[PDB]
């Protein structure tokens, strides 16, 4: 359910 | 429960972001962590992105104006931690959903329980190998992680070597080496100089 999106900045 | 002077580690900060000269973007984090071997560098994880950087905070010219938030994080001990010590050093599939909503899963390593955020966990991953900090509790009971199956002390850890390798644009990667996990002596932590990412490296 998480998301590779939020990994980084 | 006092000290002569800073000792934030534990404690959130809020700070901005300016690359080469671009805008001066407001970010909000936690520090985690400080390394002994140069003590001018912090380990933080910001609210909204599960990775873990490592951050000259005070020798840094890019980092803006150090405000220490009186916001507390609180600890918030775990329920049972009897599953969290089972895959400790172990190697999972971390089931990841792209926006689309299609399945990708990456195969990587639970390295330890984290600092500060105890419920977070930390991990690295095979093919993009850097400390990332994910709540894995919540995967594992909403079933997006599976874990596969597997005499007197020695020198062991060569934490504090510098280190180098062979890169493609007339480069090599040069830092240093920061920690020996305990799960498993042969993966370290290393930070490269010029990148503000750490790395999760097996040396044998």
């Amino acid at each position: 359910a998480r998301t590779k999106q939020t990994a980084r900045k | 429960v006092s000290q002569p002077r800073r000792n934030i580690v534990g404690c959130r900060i809020q700070h901005g972001w300016k690359e080469g000269n671009g805008p001066v973007t407001q970010w909000k984090g936690t520090v985690l962590d400080q390394v002994p071997v140069n003590p001018s560098l912090y380990l933080i994880k910001y609210d909204g992105f599960d990775c873990v950087y490592g951050l000259e905070l005070n020798k840094d010219e890019r980092v803006s104006a150090l405000e220490v938030l009186p916001d507390r994080v609180a600890t918030s001990r775990i329920s049972d931690a009897h599953l969290a010590d089972t895959m400790i050093g172990k190697a999972v599939e971390h089931m990841f959903e792209t926006e689309d909503g299609s399945k990708d899963e990456w195969r990587g390593m639970v390295l330890a329980r984290a600092p500060v955020m105890n419920t977070w966990f930390y991990i690295t991953y095979e093919k993009d190998p850097v400390l990332y900090m994910y709540q894995l509790l919540d995967d594992y009971k909403e079933g997006d992680l599976r874990i596969m199956p597997d005499p007197g002390e020695v020198v062991d850890s060569l934490v504090g070597k510098q280190v180098e390798y062979a890169k493609e644009d007339g480069s090599k990667r040069t830092g240093m080496v920061i920690h020996q996990v305990e799960a498993k002596p042969s993966v370290y932590f290393i930070k490269f100089d010029d990148d503000f990412h750490i790395y999760v490296y097996d040396l044998v």
